């Protein structure tokens, strides 16, 4: 996802 | 002005505004004073995200000095009704009603950024008229004060007597103190 | 402008304003809204007339739509303290606090002109702030309401339950009905 | 700003605003003060949803402090005219006219969120002019008061005498008390 | 904000605003005060619907407290000119000019919702200047008053003398009384 | 307007205003809000009466909702400096600073009329500017609060801890409760 | 209103206002903000009292939050010019310019009432215009600041470096601290 | 308020206001902004004192930020016309026109108090209208500027070129610098 | 108005606004006063660019006179949370909070244009109310001042004692001095 | 309103607004007062045109009475940073900051239309507060004045002493005089 | 609101606003007061039409009461620069600057509608400040007045002395008189 | 549906 | 006298 | 890119 909690590669 | 972003999909390119883009990823912003119109918009977003997927968490980002209580309780009751766990994050500040919606998030999924600040107090109100009407509106706001302290105690884990003592006047809590107070769960210092 | 009058005495002629002339004959005017400054002036007149002669009646002419309560209770407590009997007369109208000072006059010496009108209601007030402060000011104005109804019952002769029912909302009383209600004693239709 | 959402269909993707998206699922929002323009918009939505499908329930979400009566009775009369059952839900608050539109919903399909609050009172009004005109407008608002109490009694199940006593002054009802009072039917505490 | 709706057609899907959607079904809304700009818009809608189909009825939904007369007579004269029968419905209220446009509808096709209310009075006006100019503008508004009473009598069926007596001051008519008075024809209590 | 009175003396008649007449008998009025100009006038009266006769009591009649503190402490320090015993009487009301000047009167010579009411709270203030300046003005008003509580305890006889608890918020005292609290000594119900 | 007093003399009775009465005994009041008109009045009083008797002390009673500097320096320069020793007393408060006129009194004859408070800071000012003019007015107010600190050091006995450090921001001094700081000489707690 | 003073004479006692008392001793005050009405009052005082005694000096005490030029030149031309020598003294400040009236005093009889301050600049003005009118009013104020610089040079002793350079912008002069600049003659530090 | 630009891509031409075009190249603008709404927009842009690519630098262009602190700390905490290095550039000016967000950029990637100017001071605030509340809000803004000085010292490399001395009052830093002070790293004089 | 234009391309027709059309041909407009928001927009256009083609000249058309300096220096520093030569043209007028951005253009590519007019002066500013703060802001605007004169001398070719003398007050330059002064290079009388 | 029109082309239908449609046919409207923003828009249209076709005439339709001069000279200088002949037409009125842009059109292609009216006067302006600055701005507007009269003489064919006499005050010219005066060339009474 | 009353999977 | 400093009997 | 830091041909 995009948010703080969501993980990004 | 609000910037426009582009999302790449299999069907084709798609133009979004930045706030609507983040809504697609289950992120809601609670900004500014809490009023009936902005709150009725946040309710519409939560209900929509529940229908789109009821098993994925919703994120509510809070930067607000508070506002009307009845507008805020519409947000609170929606968060407890829907099946998804509404994670809450405090950015900048979360004051009187913003703090109540912060602590009302799902247990274990309430956060504060490292330099944010939380403020809690008792309800503000007022009336002008006959003494019989003053008694009615005075009794009502006291019932609201009692209800808001019970729910604060339920979510923070503190006792009702502790919440009453601390909310008699304005009380500021840094992000570490909010964790120790049960108002939030942890701090998002860095990304890991 | 206020006209000047002349009084003939043995020593010589004397120039007076019309309101000060009538004060020499033990007549006081309660005009307009009841505030701290005008009420503090009426107290000074009553105390002065008591000292000049404590056995002669004082006359208080009332044409007022009422006003602040605390300003009016300074007039009431003075009227009961001093030895002279404060006769009250209603000209034009005597509303909420003006009616309380009307009925507070000496028993048997309270009058209404034939077309005057009396109005009674409960105290008006208001506050804005925290719920804890709203409870304090709400309890206070209720104590004032209870105290004003007890004194209304004492002077009118009615029961406390009757005064409470009639003052829950505005109640207008003509000059005959004020006599029947115990609020005043008689009517000065003509001079005899 | 109002976020935009995307609906996936067989023909292709479709861009909607969030309020228009929920209208597609037969959901109407009554937010803020009740006036002629917003009410004329709610009527247009109800009539449109009746035509699209007359056998599917319409949902009216209420968060309002009330407003003009004549604007609200246009919403009420439409709800009773159309064949679909207009389910009503109270979010945050439903005051004087909002409470009348809440209880006017279809029987068995009126709800209150667990922390919402309902307020009921009698009509407010006023006029300035000749005494002959004051009598006309005073008689009219009393007829309105009588009509609003009859309809409140019809939908709540209470007696006309009970509605008259309770609406003489402001009366706040919590969500449980609204159920006991017949104003609503049940509470949506959680989703099951 | 105005919601957007979708109409399904053979060619494809079509996005409409809710007010433009109902215009496609020959429904016009007269909301708020009657002024030159809103009235010039209603005229444009009536003329357009006549051209699209001159044999299908037009519906004019009225919720208005009235306004300028000259703006309203542009609507009236258009309704009488065009071939289609302009059915009128009263929602909420139809006051001074709104009531004149209500009764001006096609005979047999004028309706009132069960709790709507109609008000009729004589024209309001005013002028400031020389006496010679006051005579001119005073004579004019009297001619307008005479013309409005003649047309009220024509459509209601009452006599000119009855309309003059009833419109000397404000007169409120419930929906049943409007039927008995000839102002409207029937009531749309429920759909059958 | 202020009435004029006449005093009979051996030399001849003498014209006085009513407030100046009572000053001749050692009576001072403290009316309205406490400000620098009215307070500087009360100081001038006290100093003058001390010089005219230092062994005769001065009377200070209080009907005030309070005001500036620094203006009131000029009255307090003068009352303690001068040799005459400053008797204080409460008429109508004596709030925050008026209550402090009431209790500051000579011991045994402080009175309340039977329906007067006393209110006490902590100082009000405020500042806008840099944080370094906010600390300075915040420390100062706390020192003032501490000084006002010590002097309240000295004159009332209560403990400093009791005064601190009672003045954290507004506290109303009837005339009997003021006697029990040490704020005043007795009540002037009637003249004997 | 200002009360009138009577002075008994050999020639006869004499009517005075209270402020003019105290001027006869060489007492001047400095009340409220310091402006050109009130200051030009204080100068006229000092010059008059010097002429009437140049060997008797003048008393200047100060209760002021300060004001314009140039208006205050007219008072200061007069006090130093005239032969009589200008005794100064602080009642309530003596802020920025009032404190400078307090300490400017004759050495050994400067007093503070026991609960008075003194405040000192640096000059306030401002300008809007070209940069060349801003430099001129900025240099000027700095020269004023330097001159006011030198004179403060001369009368208080402190060093110029100490006055500069303490007046960079607002500094409140109680009546005991003012004595220790050299700003005043003693305290008039009671009369002996 | 203005205090009243008493003058002892052979005929009897005499009541004066403080400003009228000093006028009896040939002292005039120029306070505040220079306008037509205050200046026309100063002219009346100078003419009166010339008639009462044409051989005794007049004293003009100046504390002014300046004002209208044409109002000030009425004072200047009067000072030069009358036979008595008009001594000028600067108290607090003497700005643009006040400085011109200061230096316009009699040679050798112009003084500054030790902490006073003088300011000089060029005339201020303005106009709005056609270019032909702007040229007229622009030429006029330049002639005024030239005339004011010539008279400044005459009385100060400086050259016209020096006055032009120094008055192009605001220039502040302390009391010593005013002596060195020829604007005043000496300083009244103390009385001898 | 905002100009529209065209981007050439393989799929086809694409219309963008100029601010949204630069966002596609990872450039964010911080313009004007810092408030809750504009800051909540900058947070949304940073989070979006992190998701699109977490290894590419984000650029934040600053031209702001500062504003609310709590709104700015939401931007600061986001910049430290996200993985990409937020490069900061100062254009025109970067005052109190804009300077804090400037120095908060990634080390080695903070720049100032050659004629830009930086200003730093301590927090501004204020409150009006009871002394107990003034102590609470005064303690809070001092904690904020301490926290802002610690973070300024962390990023600038200076000591906490140096930051405290320099921020007691307004301090302007040119672009070279900002480099020497550790506030920024280098200057973008020309492109190479 | 802004007209829309059509551009013919190989792919198809394209709709542009007139200002965005000219931006496609590397033309920027600087209109009205210079503020932070309009200036931040001009920076975005210059950066975009550099990226699209860094070897083609940018044109900046100026018709402005000037404004904020810090907003203008963001435009100046950008013009010097980017590789393309920013040609400047004066239309109508180019005053204080507009003239600085005019002369800041690329050497040999600065133009004035035949009847345009240029005005130059020194910075305007102002402050209100303590003398210590007035010194800080006064020193700063003098540094700005010095920096603006150095850059004016660099681009115009004049000496720093000449720029200082000419900018002490407003100085208007016609289009020929601007060429002779080095402010611009030539005049675009006609197209050749 | 602005109506939308449709243009039929070979490629397909095209939607235009009415003002943009006429721009496609080389028609520009100069409406209302002349300011910097509207004038900068007219310049953009003229430059665009020159580029699209430099050999086809541009038409400028004028209905304006004039405005700022510097904004108008940007339009004038553009009209003379570009190769196409700018035909001017007066509709309704063309006052001070609108008349200058009317006569500035291409010779032989300046027209007036039969009932239009032209007004010419001298520049209006104003300033407030020091006399040295008044001289600067007064000299400037006189140079502008001289320049505007020379250009009026060039285009009208009259002598400079005649233009000066006629423009000293407002002078109205009907459409025939404008032809005789050289201000326009002919009249478009009817289409042939 | 989406609303409160409507059921979601 | 009357003032603070002045003495009274 | 387009910005200051980004390089352009």
């Amino acid at each position: 996802g995009i948010g703080f909690g969501a993980t990004v590669k | 002005l609000v910037p426009m972003v582009i999302e790449q999909t299999s069907r084709g390119e798609r133009s979004f505004d930045i706030y609507s883009r983040l809504l697609k990823e289950r992120v809601i912003f609670l900004t500014g004073q809490v009023e009936d119109h902005m709150a009725n918009l946040i309710v519409a977003q939560m209900l929509f995200l529940e229908a789109e997927n009821p098993e994925k968490d919703i994120y509510l980002y809070i930067n607000s000095p508070g506002g009307v209580i009845t507008a805020g309780m519409s947000i609170y009751d929606t968060m407890q009704f829907i099946k998804p766990d509404v994670s809450t994050i405090c950015m900048g500040q979360a004051a009187s009603m913003g703090a109540f919606l912060l602590t009302a998030g799902a247990k274990g999924k309430r956060f504060c950024l490292p330099n944010s600040r939380v403020m809690i107090h008792q309800p503000l109100g007022g009336y002008q008229g006959q003494a019989t009407d003053i008694e009615i509106h005075a009794r009502e706001i006291l019932k609201v004060k009692g209800r808001m302290n019970e729910l604060m105690a339920l979510h923070t884990g503190q006792s009702l007597e502790q919440i009453e003592r601390d909310t008699e006047r304005d009380r500021f809590l840094s992000a570490p103190e909010a964790v120790e107070y049960g108002l939030v769960d942890s701090i998002l210092t860095h990304r890991n």
